[PDB]
């Protein structure tokens, strides 16, 4: 405008004509912070912290049901259909692809072998690249392939887009959960 | 020479110029190679090489 | 009505239906786009094109090669894409003649527009252009010479078209120097066709002319710690085993016991079973040990207590290659000796190249297989002289397989013509009318040759068309001092199989461009 | 012409009968038959072309570029 | 198990002999069910392939009620007990009908559970009508009647 | 067509295929049953196609190498016991196939998957295998062939077995079409 | 007449077939071979005619020319060694679904090594495999083998040194037309391989394509293959 | 450490560890006590093994996949009065040897006398507040290979400091080869 805006009365009068536009609660404490403190909770509140311990009783006893294997194996190409495409409705694959050769494939592998323990939920599984697929190229591993109903939700290919030999077993599980498969609770460290 | 990131390079290097400023035009890149292939072959020289080849191609 | 205009468009939103004219329209102008893009590389003074890529990495190329032009541009045109597969298709079939069918195509098409210009229906056209291809075919077949029994006549023919294939590229600077590569490359293979085994070593620095041919081989490898480092009268085992924490493939085994020291056994057990198989292998009584896979730490040292030079991550290819050279076999199983082959050569030594050590084989048994060092002042000059070079070596072997040669230098393109030219005046009709335009394209073919040099095209194919008209069908152009000449003295002759391939390949690209009449695009994704 | 059912009720209350009925069309009567064979007429005149040993062919042109070139009505459709 | 369970096998006798012993298992299940002479059975909850195919050998009819409301009333209706094992029923934990079928009113599938006695624990009010808004209304005032009542 | 349905003339008891490509009146009514072919396997063509009183047997039954359940895990110590493991797991399979094979079936039918193994082993018997069957044509096939459906292969009596007259796979417009008429 | 001696009304009908398409350059090559392989596979009871059974190829490279039927398979691999030979004649040719790798059970199982004995069972364990494997598709008799799956170093080195040219990774369906080709029977393991179950052709090759490093094989010669290869 | 007898081993000092998934299952408290003991005396064994050849200079390549030397091995290694310096990169190994004559190790049943380097010192000298540097001086047996520190007092005059000998030497090189 002709004058700085500020704190006077005949912008205001030039605005008015039209000029110069103007813990918190036990609904989310788990098990065992359920169990820390108990004694807190007043007995009225203590009558729906039964239902919702019950609600959460149920949901670890399901999650129990879910966990099938929490461990990493390996299956060869011939029953790779079966393992893979076929896999259970709605279970999360993880197939990392590799040859004992490479070393970043081995420091992969441990990192699968830690996390297929640390996420009973998710499905870990290895093969070798030359009997998973007709000449997979020599340089092109590690690949972790992420799967779902049959169909390719994510795919770290490359021993440069994978994360680096630095790679430790927290890097590698973000990346995995990019697409949603192992659902870490953290964010990307390195 | 301030790279894209903070990286500082003080040189009197011809191969390290070239290689260090993006030059973004083909011959000043072929330029860019002919000091990389000095570099190789003798390791000095590389300014040299340089100046004969832009001094050679004004003349033409 | 018609399809677009029409009161009621029937298409989803983004698609679009070219009709007859416009069809047309855009498949000649695309076509033609593409032809005189990759002409004024055709030819000993044809110039080089550069190949400024716009991706995050400007990938920089320097090509007078119309296949790698053409594979490396974006095209949106589908008469262009058209000519762009073809070309990789020529590319494909043999090493040469991409430049010369994506020309040929171009200028059949270019002939084609002025015809349906006419009134012609491109059903006559394509009908006449048939008629001419056969003609022409059967010219070619006749005129063609074959020498593969005269073994000197045929090195000569060997010689020739490795020179005329390195002619138009930037290799002519040295071409003597090339030609005798190229030719010692081929014939190193003995009669295999196995371009894979050629292996082309790029070392940046030095001059062109420092470029050879290696009497043996090299291998971009290395050497183990404690190993030997030079080796005389070579006894050698090219491998593929693992070698690398070597274990059984049995994947349910699991070391599973109650006690720590259980652990170290079976630790130590899995050592002896390595320090077994490499006892194994040197019972075959050898002193170098290539191995495709990987070869770690311990294995390592026990190759360098026995003396044996371990090589190591040579790749399939490598492997390959060393096999053809030394002769022997590739092995993964060492318990029968006496089967395995092993391979010789006189040296195994290191030697410099640039600032990078090598591997170098001297004196090896077979030398079906080869290993070129291309030296050079700029990325881009290695890679052109790589790509010329593959081009002249898919050329001579495409020879060595078929001897048949014809000559070049416009003389096959002129005589091709002249025998359409003969079918056209003794033939009624229309299509008496296209078969002069698949002779006029034909003819416009050593005419670019021409004024690629900046000589009389004109009066040169002038010249030679009255000439192949007379009877002389050895007449050609003379690029040195730009004249006319006789192909058979100054050696200018290609091969059989790449200009037949050309002349069907481009008839054929033509017929296919022509009998389109509509062009559907879908809604780009 | 279209957008089906256009009242807004006499009395002068909303007149809401079918889900996005103002962003709906509807054609009725010989006018559709018509824009039917207008459609078809163009499919067919289209196709005509391609018939026959003198008939030329198409070339299309997928989403991602592709090129076909056929005299196939069934590839060309 | 309600813990877990795992079939620990360590012999190929072992391995050839599971699914044959867990389909005589079922065998032995079901034929004791239907010597108790039960012709219908009622599961509330999921019913297995081989169950399935072993109710049809001896013929029985099976029913399940996803429900567990509609598994009390029909064991209200019938005269039964829930078992929470599969173990044949004694003469008192059997009910009685004196039909069970499957018929198809209207478009609908429906399995009826139907007594001849003009009595029972249990009475159904099957609404015909043309529009689901209609049938909810005369459902509402048969409540209001069964509420008078 | 309604007056072949028994008693509650049920719909699902009649099946409506629908075979792009011919005319109306090339449309037909098959007093029996035909279904669409179901993913083969390699060896489905060596099988033969056609049948002139087969036996029919019913399944529900995987016929494939598969874990012998999911919640079982084999634990050996001895290479031995490995192998007899690897075999044992062929002789489940291979003791269903020949209690398939000789109840005299000479088709077969399972609503779940058959394996390329017992494709291959059911074409070297001269028999016919189609899984992956739906439930609906499944009961259409036992309600007109006049068998039972089995989850156990273990009693393949003549009584549980189905029969027709002709058994075939024949070309339907683009599509492979059994017929059991 | 749609007999097999008098194939010219049959010509006639796929040339006037063929007359509207920019193969009619070849026109009556073309004809007479899309002839010949429906007349090669097909039941001529007036039954039908399966296409599965005609494998249809294209490779770039050649003339149209050059289109030809082949009475027998064409797959887009070559021998798995690349040492092995790369023309067999009277080829008996096992087909094998089974990778040439140790045996592997479908169930979770987990085989625990516990001592150093234990150890040194497993190593033999898999060296006595893989020469058993090679040893039972020897004995057959067999001059060349074909898998579905793909096999390892071991296994393919033992294919070479006992001369057992093989080829590795075919699909299902190239596996079922090169049985159905050669008259042999598709086997999962190699305890069930005799040479009765063994197909034969009378060539198999690996043919190159000029300057592209890609490979095919040529399975022909068969002596009635009710299947056949249309190769463009 | 002075008259240094230098090793350069390429295996883990640490708990056994198979190529394969290894487990150890306990049943039993002894089994639990055993445990730690047969892990101490397998360490103990292994520095014994490197102790008795007079080795008092360890270098231990770099391992990634398992600990390339546990606290323990650390511990009896300070005892038997060892310098031990551990993260030795596996680029390292052809340069090392070629300097010290020292042959890298990868299995303790050959780690010998025969394959160590015999320096006439091997110190941890420090640069003034700057850092520290692991110097080895003297070398029986000295190899065709020798190396150059770089001082500076800023990184980038340091960065042209080494352009500049590296220019030099490529001078020298250029004259050992086409000595004109
Ligand atoms: N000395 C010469 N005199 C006349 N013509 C020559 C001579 N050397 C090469 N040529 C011609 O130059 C052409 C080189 O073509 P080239 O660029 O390789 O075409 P393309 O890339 O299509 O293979 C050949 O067609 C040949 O006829
Ligand atoms: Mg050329
Ligand atoms: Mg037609």
């Amino acid at each position: 405008m002709q004058d700085p805006n500020a704190d006077t009365e005949w912008n205001d009068i030039l605005r008015k004509k039209g000029i110069l536009p103007p813990v918190k609660t036990y609904e989310d404490m788990t098990l065992e912070e359920l169990e820390d403190h108990e004694d807190e909770f007043n007995e009225e509140d203590e009558r729906a912290i039964e239902m919702y311990r019950r609600r959460r009783l149920a949901e670890w006893k399901a999650t129990k049901l879910k966990n099938k294997f929490g461990e990493v194996l390996e299956i060869s190409g011939k029953d790779y259909v079966q393992e893979v495409t076929k896999a259970g409705e709605g279970l999360w694959v993880i197939l990392h692809l590799y040859k004992q050769g490479i070393p970043l494939c081995a420091l992969i592998n441990q990192h699968l072998s830690g996390l297929a323990r640390k996420f009973p939920d998710v499905k870990f599984i290895k093969a070798i690249s030359t009997t998973c697929i007709p000449n997979y190229p020599d340089r092109n591993l590690p690949t972790i392939f992420v799967y779902l109903e049959g169909d390719i939700k994510a795919q770290f290919i490359g021993p440069l887009v994978f994360g680096g030999m630095n790679l430790t077993r927290d890097e590698l599980e973000w990346k995995l959960s990019e697409s949603g498969a192992i659902m870490t609770d953290l964010e990307e460290n390195p | 020479i301030q790279d894209g990131k903070g990286d500082v390079t003080i040189t009197n290097d011809g191969a390290t110029i070239l290689k260090q400023m993006q030059v973004l035009h083909p011959a000043a890149r072929m330029l860019v190679e002919l000091s990389k292939a000095q570099d190789i072959e003798a390791g000095d020289g590389t300014t040299s090489v340089v100046i004969i080849a832009g001094s050679l191609l004004d003349s033409c | 009505a018609s399809l677009s205009l029409a009161p009621v468009n029937i298409f989803k939103a983004g698609a679009d239906e070219e009709r007859a004219e416009t069809a047309r329209l855009t498949s000649f102008i695309g076509a033609i786009a593409i032809g005189d893009l990759v002409k004024s590389t055709l030819g000993p003074k044809g110039m080089d094109k550069i190949l400024l890529s716009s991706g995050r990495d400007a990938s920089l190329m320097v090509t007078n090669d119309g296949a790698t032009i053409l594979k490396n541009i974006g095209v949106d045109n589908p008469a262009a894409k058209v000519l762009v597969d073809m070309s990789r298709v020529q590319d494909d079939e043999v090493g040469d003649g991409t430049t010369s069918v994506t020309v040929l195509a171009a200028e059949l098409l270019r002939e084609a527009e002025s015809l349906i210009a006419k009134k012609i229906h491109p059903q006559t056209i394509i009908a006449g252009w048939r008629e001419a291809t056969k003609a022409a075919r059967e010219a070619l077949l006749s005129s063609a010479v074959d020498h593969g029994s005269d073994e000197v006549k045929f090195r000569q023919d060997l010689m020739n078209i490795a020179g005329t294939t390195l002619s138009s590229k930037l290799l002519t600077h040295h071409k003597d120097h090339f030609t005798k590569l190229a030719v010692e490359a081929v014939l190193r293979l003995k009669g295999s066709g196995n371009l894979e085994a050629i292996h082309i070593i790029k070392k940046l620095g030095g001059s062109l002319a420092d470029s050879y041919l290696d009497e043996g081989f090299l291998l971009d490898k290395k050497i183990g710690v404690n190993q030997p480092k030079r080796i005389e009268n070579a006894k050698i085992l090219i491998a593929n085993t693992g070698m690398d924490t070597d274990k059984i493939k049995i994947f349910g085994s699991r070391v599973r016991v109650d006690s720590t020291a259980k652990v170290a056994e079976i630790e130590h057990a899995e050592k002896e079973k390595m320090k077994e198989k490499v006892e194994r292998i040197l019972k075959h009584g050898i002193n170098c040990f290539i191995n495709r896979q990987l070869i770690y730490n311990y294995p390592e040292q026990l190759f360098g207590a026995a003396g044996v030079m371990a090589i190591e991550h040579a790749d399939f290819a490598g492997v390959e290659r060393l096999a053809l050279v030394t002769g022997g076999e590739i092995a993964s199983t060492f318990d029968h000796p006496e089967l395995v082959k092993l391979g010789s050569c006189k040296l195994i030594e290191e030697v410099m190249i640039g600032e990078d050590k090598l591997i170098h084989f001297s004196g090896v048994a077979l030398g079906e297989a080869c290993t070129i060092v291309l030296r050079g002042a700029t990325q881009q000059i290695l890679d052109e002289a790589e790509r010329s070079l593959h081009d002249a070596l898919c050329v001579l072997a495409q020879t060595v397989k078929d001897s048949r040669t014809v000559y070049g230098g416009g003389c096959s393109e002129m005589l091709m013509a002249h025998a359409v030219t003969q079918l056209a005046n003794r033939t009624p009709g229309k299509e008496a009318v296209a078969m002069e335009s698949y002779a006029k394209a034909l003819r416009m073919l050593p005419t670019i040759i021409a004024d690629n040099a900046g000589y009389d095209s004109a009066d040169l194919v002038a010249q030679l068309r009255a000439a192949h008209s007379e009877g002389n069908t050895t007449a050609g152009l003379d690029m040195r001092e730009g004249t006319i000449g006789d192909m058979a003295i100054l050696g200018i002759t290609e091969s059989f199989q790449v200009k037949r391939q050309v002349l069907l390949s481009a008839a054929e690209a033509a017929e296919v461009i022509l009998r389109v009449d509509n062009i559907i695009k879908a809604a780009p994704r | 012409a279209s957008m089906g059912t256009l009242a807004f009720d006499e009395y002068g209350r909303p007149f809401l009968i079918i889900k996005d009925q103002d962003r709906k069309s509807r054609l009725m009567g010989l006018e559709a038959l018509k824009s039917h064979i207008m459609a078809a007429k163009a499919v067919a005149n289209t196709m005509r072309t391609s018939l026959g040993p003198n008939g030329l062919d198409k070339m299309m042109v997928d989403k991602d570029g592709d090129v076909t070139v056929t005299n196939d009505g069934a590839t060309i459709l | 198990t309600e813990t877990k369970g795992t079939v620990l096998i360590k012999t190929a006798e072992e391995l050839m002999n599971f699914s044959k012993g867990e389909e005589n298992l079922m065998d032995a299940q079901v034929k004791a069910i239907a010597d108790t002479g039960a012709n219908v059975v009622v599961t509330g909850g999921k019913v297995a392939d081989m169950a399935l195919h072993y109710a049809n050998k001896y013929n029985i009819m099976l029913v399940r009620l996803n429900s567990k409301w509609d598994l009390r009333r029909l064991c209200k209706t019938v005269g039964a007990t829930a078992l929470p094992r599969l173990t044949p029923p004694v003469l008192e934990e059997m009910g009685h009908c004196d039909s069970v079928y499957l018929s198809e009113v209207g478009d609908t599938q429906v399995v009826v559970f139907k007594h001849e006695k003009e009595d029972g624990a249990i009475s159904t009010i099957v609404l015909r009508g043309s529009t689901d808004n209609l049938m909810d209304d005369i459902e509402r005032a048969v409540d209001d009647g069964v509420n008078t009542f | 067509a309604v007056m072949m349905l028994d008693d509650l003339l049920q719909l699902k008891m009649i099946g409506i295929k629908k075979v792009q490509g011919g005319a109306l009146e090339d449309s037909q009514l098959v007093a029996g049953v035909a279904f669409k072919k179901t993913f083969s396997y390699a060896g489905f063509e060596m099988q033969p196609k056609k049948y002139h009183n087969p036996k029919i047997a019913l399944l529900n039954v995987e016929l494939e190498l598969k874990a012998e359940k999911d919640n079982a895990e084999i634990r050996v110590h001895t290479v031995e016991d490995y192998q007899a493991i690897v075999d044992a797991e062929w002789n489940i399979l291979y003791d269903k196939l020949e209690k398939i094979h000789h109840s005299g079936a000479k088709v077969v039918l399972s609503k779940l998957p058959i394996g390329d193994v017992a494709t291959q082993y059911f074409a070297d018997r001269d028999m016919f295998c189609a899984g992956r069957v739906p439930e609906e044509d499944l009961k259409r096939t036992m309600m007109a062939c006049g068998g039972s459906i089995q989850t156990s292969v273990n009693a393949l009596s003549a009584d549980v077995l189905g029969r027709c007259q002709v058994f075939e796979e024949t070309q339907i417009g683009g599509e492979r079409y059994n017929f059991f008429t | 007449l749609v007999d097999i001696k008098d194939t010219e009304p049959l010509i006639q009908t796929a040339k006037t077939t063929l007359g509207s398409k920019v193969v009619n350059s070849c026109h009556r090559q073309m004809a007479e071979i899309a002839v010949n392989a429906v007349l090669t596979v097909a039941d001529m009871e007036r039954r039908d005619v399966d296409f599965e059974l005609i494998k249809v190829e294209g490779k770039v490279g050649g003339r149209l020319e050059d289109t030809k039927l082949i009475k027998g398979v064409i797959v887009d691999k070559d021998f798995s060694h690349p040492q092995m030979p790369k023309k067999v004649e009277d080829a008996k040719i096992a087909i094998l679904t089974c990778p040439f790798e140790p045996p592997k059970p479908k169930t979770k199982h987990k085989l625990d090594v516990t001592s150093v004995e234990d150890y040194k069972a497993l190593q033999k364990y898999e060296k006595e495999k893989f020469e058993e494997m090679i040893q039972q598709i020897k004995e057959t008799g067999a001059n060349l083998a074909i898998c579905q799956w793909g096999f390892d170093d071991e296994a393919n080195h033992l294919l070479l040194q006992n001369n057992l040219p093989a080829v590795r990774w075919v699909g299902g369906p190239e596996i079922e037309l090169i049985a159905i080709a050669t008259g042999g029977r598709i086997v999962p393991r190699f305890s069930e391989l005799t040479a009765e179950k063994l197909g034969f052709a009378g060539l198999v090759q690996e043919i190159s394509f000029g300057t592209t490093k890609d490979k095919m094989l040529v399975i022909e010669q068969c002596k009635n293959s009710r299947a056949v290869t249309i190769f463009i | 450490v002075e008259k240094a007898k230098i090793g350069l081993i390429q295996f883990c000092l640490s708990a056994p560890k198979t190529d394969m998934d290894n487990q150890i299952v306990v049943s039993d408290y002894a089994q639990m006590d055993r445990v730690l003991r047969e892990e101490r005396a397998y360490i103990l064994n292994l520095v014994k093994q490197i102790k008795k050849t007079g080795c008092n200079v360890l270098l231990i390549q770099k391992s990634i996949l398992r600990d390339a030397l546990s606290d323990l091995a650390l511990h009896f290694l300070n005892k038997m009065k060892i310098m031990v310096i551990k993260d030795i990169e596996r680029e390292d190994i052809e340069f090392i040897c070629k300097t010290i004559g020292t042959k890298p190790v990868a299995h303790i049943d050959q780690f010998t006398a025969d394959m160590l380097g015999s320096a006439e010192l091997a110190e941890e000298v420090n640069l003034n507040g700057s850092g520290k540097l692991l110097k080895i001086t003297g070398c029986a047996s000295p190899g065709k290979t020798v190396t150059i520190v770089v001082r500076g007092s800023n990184k980038l005059v340091i960065e042209e400091a080494e352009r500049s000998i590296h220019d030099a030497l490529c001078v020298i090189r250029c004259l050992v080869k086409k000595r004109a």
